[PDB]
């Protein structure tokens, strides 16, 4: 509300999620909880609108040749965040024949910080998930 | 439809011009200090 | 001095608008006679 | 784009991806508008130059 | 320095006055009722500091 | 030719172009409304209705839209702080848009009536002369006024078919738009009872319908027609101006004193709430109550809502402004960020001391600390040499309960004095002065600006009333007195009755 | 002058310019309504002023509850 | 009536009111020059002729007063840095006062000639018609112009009776007002020889005096009088505009390229000094000498004057600005406070590297360091993934000699990189950006602004010449061609010579 757009990398990268102990079978009360990595929303080659970047681009504000650089350092110096998110998966449906499960999830993670330019927001995501389990 | 009969010429003589310009310039001289504050 | 920056436009329009009005009326009075 | 700077953006990207300046149809367009401006000024000037005296200098 | 106490009062537009606050400031109390024409001053610099123009005007 | 001050009299005998002009005026006023709202939307910060409400931000028409039920933006915010709402089409933006479309349509109708001025409707069927039956027009328009007035009260304000209006508790903490039911009893005349506003519009609406019907069917008595020159449109302008300046004085007073229709969450507190310590009483009431039931000092004061504390602070007093101190109140003391807490002062003997609060009359006020009995025990002295009561001599300390400095105590005299200089303004806040480059000088609120303009316009329209009233009653001598007025008529004794030639002696 | 459809409809509403009732007409009845309205504004004023004080009428913000 | 674009033609046959019009224009111009000078005094900072000279401050008329010998203010400063000086009346303030007074007297002269327009002098004795004998006036005015031209050179520029003019050394370090002897040899024509300016005025003045005498005494031949329409004052307008735009192109030229009359201490450097590294060469000469005499690097670089380094900086290049980048150069890069020192870059192998300098064409420019052979040895890369020459990879350091940083060495890549980005602008200076709220973007100098305005004005005046030249030669058909023009004159084959009826068949 108000028109602020919040980008985020909705992700479960490197997810590791575990159940409670002694689980002889997956049931409609089974819960996984885990955490994942949230890499930076833009990656290292991303150039900003004045041509500045991490792995490429200008390293300064070339349009203001003789400005004091110290005021612009946070914008001139791109930084690549890596952060953690947490996720719950609640199994609410099991087809014990096929090995299909289904349920809801909730995750919490951070939003885009625009390569260190501003502070990210906290995001909570909710939804549904489906998975099929096969003997490996 | 006939043209409108209620129309009239309007006038401002030279002396009223001088009077009004004096009014506006002195009023500006007085309030300008307050606008700049 | 740290004066209000709109004071200048305030003052300029305050002078210009009513002055122009009077001049318009005077000149068209003269081209009548 | 529906803009002034966006127009130029469109013009520049075009030249890079199509070499529009080396395209004869665009060269014909430049002849079209240059020459149209020419003949515009030519015709105006020539008719203006041969106006029949019907007025005074004031 | 209207009051002769070496505390100069600013009166003119270019020294931070507007129409309402500006003033030609009276001559120094140190002069009292003495006549202070320009030619009685060592310099215009002195005459200005001591309020010379008020008397002339 | 006509003098410049009479150009608009060419409309006196031209009903069609008179309507054209009135349309153009109405187009302009509606256009303004739409422009003013758009400018305010583009400058309004909706993110904190507690410490940065609309009335701190120089908002003028926003509160009038909110007063009658428009409270949200298409952008998703509401002025009550609720978020993720969907106002429908009647958002601030949609209201602004409607007034602009209305402006454009009025403009076009004005063109049509200006060109096609010579409508047979305006001609008197007997004499072929333009003429307006002003007595019957009054009845038609009055009947219409009464329908609208009644419907406004019966449907909009009740919620029967409409949103209601803004109502709040006595301390302006929990306001919102609610339907309001009529108050038919004598408390309906209480300016602070919102139910009376509803009953007024219903009953007055019905009287207006009845009066309207009377004035459509019953012709004016000949005596009255003659007395008030009811064939002269300028008599209507004279009485209309008088009613307008009457209405203008009333709305200025109720804005200044407060009434159910000028709530403090839309317009700011009144000065009388500062004079009478209205919010300070209530705040103390709650701290006492929290203490009686055994809460600690820190607990009692931390329970004080910031919104209430922010009313108990002279920077929101509308009588602390200046004529040429322009803009939002935020431009002066700053954008309030947080309540710092309640300052308690004590001298070296543990006695609690009370800062004497600044009265609205005073641009500047000395810092004087009294005990509960009103005896002076500390101050900040001007002349230091014979100082009896300095903070340094009396060991004055300041401790904070609630707010951002809760549980902090200060003892270094310069710091303690610094808070005591703020305690004269009431409760102490942290302000952001950088963002707006605030200059530190108190400005008035919309309650103040509205009252000033309307009291001034009223007084000026009284002169309009006198001028046009005079012109109506003395029409025959406007251009000058009779060049054949005979001296026996103005000299004493000739006539028994002054001016009456039939009373000769 | 120009006739229009809407003009012909509204016509009788602007057709009695100058018509008066004879003499004083309803002037006495008007005077009564004026008197009642003065007293009524008096009350309203003196209530707001706290010069007329009435039972269960609390002229204060605390009448919002 | 007259079209708006012809209102001023009422003066063509009215020599008195023409003089009045011209007096009024003259008053406006003197008024402008006095106004402009007062504004520049009110805003000029005299405290630093080294790093904050007039041309850094957007001073436009101050250098033209300086140029001809006005160098001091009544407040006791001079532009050469000398304090405690009595300029007499002819200070910057006295010259301004004089132009204001002169403007006011010309104003009154204009009212007199406007009102008393019908003077017998302006009427031809033969025919009683308004007539101006333009050949005679030209001779009179030429003779006067010659007298003034001669005297200006003979007395003011030589110092015989007058102050001389601004002269300086070839690197703009030691300028001042000095009498100047005439150079009568062929080097007089060298635009950089000041003695030629003197000689020019003496000889040219003499020639003007003789030519003026010839033009007072010898009537023009009938042939030229007819061909050039010398009874028509618009011919003078046409030729005058031409000589004006001719003159305007020359002053634009000599201002852009430099001459003895456009010194760099008054107007700033030229762009061609940046292009040829004129100042960088000289700084280097001096350094190579000091090391020869056996001073250290610190000692040799510490002997370079700040003034001379400040010239070796592209921020003072007049070709680095923008058309709507407004104000003084201090508003861009800031107010120069100090020379930081000459920056010397080395790689890890101890070899010295040289930042390639920004050419003036380039708004932005990459940082490339080469060795003495110009082999690329270090850069700041765009794409880093395959960089070979990054400062981190090459161990690039910076060490400073002279200036404020003398004897310091920075090794961390970020610091070395910022000084390398300034090294493209030439010598590195400490700037004050706070005082003027400078935005960091290069502006042009009064040399650039003068050149732009006069080259634009010259070009437009060309069109004025063509316009009034055509109106002079074609006056007979200015209102249209002859309505009864036979086709035989304009069609082919009738007349053996075009437009000559005597050559029929
Ligand atoms: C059950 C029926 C009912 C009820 C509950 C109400 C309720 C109300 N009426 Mg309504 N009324 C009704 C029927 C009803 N009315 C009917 C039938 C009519 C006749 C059509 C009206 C006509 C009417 C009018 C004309 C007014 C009200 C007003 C009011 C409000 C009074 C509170 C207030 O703030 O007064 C505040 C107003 C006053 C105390 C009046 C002050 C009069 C001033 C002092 C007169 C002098 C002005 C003078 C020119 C200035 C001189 C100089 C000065 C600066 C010193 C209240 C909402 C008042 C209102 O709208 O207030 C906003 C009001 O003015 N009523
Ligand atoms: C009833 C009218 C009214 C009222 C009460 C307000 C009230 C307010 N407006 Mg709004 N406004 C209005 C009409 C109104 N406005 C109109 C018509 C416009 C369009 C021009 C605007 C445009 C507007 C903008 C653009 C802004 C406001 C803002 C504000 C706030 C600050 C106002 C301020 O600083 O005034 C100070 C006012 C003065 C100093 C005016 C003094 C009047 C002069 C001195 C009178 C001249 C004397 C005259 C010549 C007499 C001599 C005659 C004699 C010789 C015959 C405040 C809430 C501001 C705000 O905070 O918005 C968020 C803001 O930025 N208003
Ligand atoms: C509904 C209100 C209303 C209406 C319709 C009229 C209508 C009229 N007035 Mg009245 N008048 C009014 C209110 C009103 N007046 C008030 C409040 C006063 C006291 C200030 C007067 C004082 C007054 C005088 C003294 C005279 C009139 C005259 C006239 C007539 C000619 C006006 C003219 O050509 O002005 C032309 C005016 C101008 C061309 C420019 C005036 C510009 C002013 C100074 C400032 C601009 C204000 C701004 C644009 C917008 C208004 C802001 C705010 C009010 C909303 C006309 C019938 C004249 C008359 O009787 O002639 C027979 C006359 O002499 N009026
Ligand atoms: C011993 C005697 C003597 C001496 C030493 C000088 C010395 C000088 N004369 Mg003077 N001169 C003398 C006698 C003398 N004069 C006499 C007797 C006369 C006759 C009255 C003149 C008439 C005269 C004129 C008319 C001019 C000089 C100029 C000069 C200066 C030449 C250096 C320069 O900057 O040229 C720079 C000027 C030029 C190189 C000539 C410009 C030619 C251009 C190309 C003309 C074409 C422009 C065209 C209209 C538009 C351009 C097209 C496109 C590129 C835009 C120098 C100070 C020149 C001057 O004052 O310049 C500052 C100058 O213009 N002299
Ligand atoms: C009465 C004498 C007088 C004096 C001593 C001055 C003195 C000065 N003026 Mg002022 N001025 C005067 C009258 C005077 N002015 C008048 C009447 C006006 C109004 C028109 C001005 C308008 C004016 C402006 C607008 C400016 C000055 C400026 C200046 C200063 C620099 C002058 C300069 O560079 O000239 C340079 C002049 C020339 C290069 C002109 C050369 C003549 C050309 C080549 C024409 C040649 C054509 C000729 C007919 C052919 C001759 C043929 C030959 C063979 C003889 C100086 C302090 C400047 C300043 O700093 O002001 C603060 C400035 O910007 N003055
Ligand atoms: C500022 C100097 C000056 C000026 C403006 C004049 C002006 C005049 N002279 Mg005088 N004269 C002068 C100096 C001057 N003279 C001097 C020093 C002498 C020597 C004593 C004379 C001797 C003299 C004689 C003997 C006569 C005149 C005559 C005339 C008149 C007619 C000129 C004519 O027909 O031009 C014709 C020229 C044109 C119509 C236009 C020419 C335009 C040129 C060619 C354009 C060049 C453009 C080109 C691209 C730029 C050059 C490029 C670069 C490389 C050089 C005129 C009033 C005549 C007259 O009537 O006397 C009373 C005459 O008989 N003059
Ligand atoms: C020969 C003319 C001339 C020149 C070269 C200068 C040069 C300078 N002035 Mg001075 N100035 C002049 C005349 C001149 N001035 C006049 C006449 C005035 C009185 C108004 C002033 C008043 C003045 C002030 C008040 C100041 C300067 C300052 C300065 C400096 C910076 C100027 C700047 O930022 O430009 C900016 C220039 C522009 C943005 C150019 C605008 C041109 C546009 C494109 C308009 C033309 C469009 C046109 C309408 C097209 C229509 C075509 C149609 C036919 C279709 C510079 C040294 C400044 C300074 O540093 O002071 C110390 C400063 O503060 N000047
Ligand atoms: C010495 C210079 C000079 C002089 C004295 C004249 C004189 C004249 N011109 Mg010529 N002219 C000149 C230069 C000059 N011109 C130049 C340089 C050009 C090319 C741009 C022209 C192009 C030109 C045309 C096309 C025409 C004239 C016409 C005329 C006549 C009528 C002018 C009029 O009523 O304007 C009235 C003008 C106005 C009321 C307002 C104009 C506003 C302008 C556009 C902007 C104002 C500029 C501003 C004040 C600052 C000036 C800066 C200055 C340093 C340049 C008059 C004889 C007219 C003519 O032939 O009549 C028969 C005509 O049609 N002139
Ligand atoms: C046509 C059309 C349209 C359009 C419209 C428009 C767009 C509108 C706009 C409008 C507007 C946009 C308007 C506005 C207006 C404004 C105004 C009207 C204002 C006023 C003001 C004033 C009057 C002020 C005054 C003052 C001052 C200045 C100072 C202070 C004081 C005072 C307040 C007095 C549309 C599309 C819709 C539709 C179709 C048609
Ligand atoms: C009477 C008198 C007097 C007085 C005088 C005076 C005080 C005057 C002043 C004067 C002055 C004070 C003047 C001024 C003027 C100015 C001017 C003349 C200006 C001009 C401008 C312009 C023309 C511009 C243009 C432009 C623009 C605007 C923009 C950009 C472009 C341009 C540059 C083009 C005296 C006492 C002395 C003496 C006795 C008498
Ligand atoms: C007629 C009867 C009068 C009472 C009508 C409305 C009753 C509601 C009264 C109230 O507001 O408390
Ligand atoms: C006042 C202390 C310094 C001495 C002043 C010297 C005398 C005054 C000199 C003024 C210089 C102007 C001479 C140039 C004017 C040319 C003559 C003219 O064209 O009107």
């Amino acid at each position: 509300a108000g028109g602020e757009r919040i980008p985020l990398l909705f992700t479960v990268k490197n997810l590791v999620a575990s159940t409670q102990p002694n689980v002889t079978s997956i049931t409609t009360s089974t819960d996984f909880k885990g955490e994942f990595n949230v890499p930076s929303y833009r990656t290292a080659n991303f150039l900003d609108p004045k041509g500045r970047g991490l792995a490429s681009g200008y390293d300064s504000a070339i349009a203001l040749p003789q400005a004091k650089e110290e005021e612009l350092a946070r914008a001139n110096v791109k930084r690549f965040s890596l952060t953690k998110g947490q996720i719950s998966l609640n199994v609410a449906k099991v087809d014990g024949r096929t090995g299909e499960i289904a349920g809801t999830f909730e995750s919490e993670q951070l939003s885009d910080d625009d390569m260190g330019a501003h502070e990210p927001h906290e995001v909570k995501i909710q939804g549904v998930f489906y998975a099929s389990i096969e003997p490996a | 439809m006939e043209p409108n009969p209620n129309r009239q010429p309007v006038e401002l003589n030279r002396t009223s011009l001088y009077l009004g310009l004096l009014l506006i310039l002195v009023l500006a001289l007085l309030f300008s200090s307050y606008f700049f504050n | 001095m740290e004066v209000n920056q709109l004071g200048l436009i305030a003052t300029a329009l305050f002078v210009l608008v009513p002055s122009v009005f009077l001049i318009i009326l005077y000149v068209q009075t003269e081209s009548q006679q | 784009p529906l803009g002034i700077s966006g127009t130029f953006n469109f013009m520049i990207v075009f030249q890079a991806e199509h070499n529009i300046l080396m395209h004869p149809f665009h060269q014909l367009g430049v002849a079209g508008v240059f020459g149209g401006a020419l003949f515009c000024a030519m015709h105006g000037s020539l008719v203006t130059s041969s106006l029949i005296r019907e007025t005074t200098e004031t | 320095d209207i009051d002769g106490i070496r505390e100069p009062v600013s009166g003119s537009l270019l020294y931070g006055n507007n129409i309402i606050t500006g003033a030609v400031v009276p001559s120094s109390n140190a002069i009292g009722l003495h006549f202070y024409p320009i030619w009685e001053a060592a310099s215009l610099d002195e005459w200005l500091y001591n309020g010379g123009p008020y008397q002339l005007i | 030719g006509l003098p410049w001050y009479r150009v608009h009299t060419v409309l006196i005998n031209d009903p069609g172009r008179l309507i054209a002009a009135h349309l153009m005026h109405t187009a302009l006023v509606a256009g303004w409304a739409g422009s003013m709202a758009l400018y305010e939307l583009a400058t309004f910060d909706p993110s904190d209705p507690v410490l940065n409400p609309m009335w701190r931000q120089g908002m003028f028409v926003l509160p009038f839209m909110a007063r009658l039920g428009v409270t949200g933006s298409w952008s998703g915010w509401s002025i009550t702080g609720e978020t993720g709402i969907d106002p429908g089409f009647w958002s601030f933006e949609g209201v602004a848009l409607a007034h602009i479309v209305l402006s454009g349509l009025l403009f076009l109708a004005a063109c049509w009536h200006w060109v096609y001025w010579d409508l047979e409707l305006f001609r008197d069927p007997r004499t072929g002369e333009p003429a307006l039956d002003l007595p019957k027009m009054f009845g038609i328009h009055l009947f219409l006024a009464g329908l609208l007035c009644f419907g406004f009260g019966a449907f909009h304000l009740t919620g029967l078919f409409g949103p209601g209006m803004w109502v709040s508790d006595p301390y302006g903490l929990t306001g919102s738009v609610q339907p309001v039911a009529p108050e038919w009893g004598p408390d309906g005349f209480n300016p602070y009872n919102p139910g009376g506003v509803v009953a007024h519009h219903i009953a007055a609406g019905i009287v207006g319908i009845i009066a309207g019907l009377f004035h459509i069917l019953v012709r004016p008595p000949q005596r009255l027609y003659k007395a008030l020159r009811m064939g002269n449109i300028e008599t209507v302008l004279s009485s209309s101006i008088a009613a307008v300046f009457f209405a203008a004085f009333v709305v200025a007073g109720t804005m200044w004193y407060g009434s159910a229709t000028t709530p403090i969450e839309l317009f700011g507190p009144t000065r009388y709430q500062w004079d009478s310590s209205y919010f300070q009483q209530e705040i103390n009431r709650r701290v006492q109550a929290s203490l009686a039931s055994g809460a600690t000092l820190e607990e009692a004061w931390s329970a004080i809502p910031e919104k209430l504390a922010f009313y108990d602070y002279i920077g929101n007093n509308p009588a602390k402004g200046g004529l040429f101190r322009t803009g939002p109140m935020n431009k002066g003391d700053g954008i309030a960020q947080a309540w710092k807490g309640h300052a308690v002062f004590r001298n070296k003997e543990g006695e609690e001391l009370f800062v004497r609060r600044m009265p609205a009359f005073f641009e500047s006020f000395p810092v004087i600390l009294t005990d509960k009995n009103g005896v002076v025990k500390a101050d900040i002295p001007f002349r230091r040499a014979e100082s009896k009561y300095s903070f340094e001599q009396q060991g004055v300390t300041v401790s904070f309960y609630g707010g951002e400095l809760n549980g902090q105590t200060f003892t270094d005299p310069p710091t303690v004095k610094s808070y005591a200089r703020k305690a004269i303004f009431g409760e102490i806040f942290e302000f952001d002065t950088e963002t707006l480059n605030s200059d530190g000088i108190f400005r008035t609120s919309p309650r103040g600006w509205f009252t000033f303009a309307h009291a001034v316009f009223a007084l000026l329209f009284f002169f309009g009333h006198i001028w046009h009233g005079a012109r109506t009653l003395f029409r025959d001598v406007f251009s000058g007195i009779d060049p054949e007025l005979s001296p026996e008529q103005v000299e004493w004794g000739f006539y028994q009755k002054v001016g009456d030639v039939t009373t000769r002696r | 002058a120009r006739r229009t459809w809407l003009g012909d409809i509204l016509r009788p509403l602007n057709s009695e310019y100058g018509k008066v009732a004879p003499g004083w007409g309803t002037t006495p009845l008007m005077a009564v309504f004026m008197g009642l309205f003065l007293v009524f504004l008096l009350i309203i004023l003196e209530i707001y002023n706290s010069t007329l004080i009435l039972d269960g009428v609390n002229v204060s913000w605390k009448a919002l509850g």
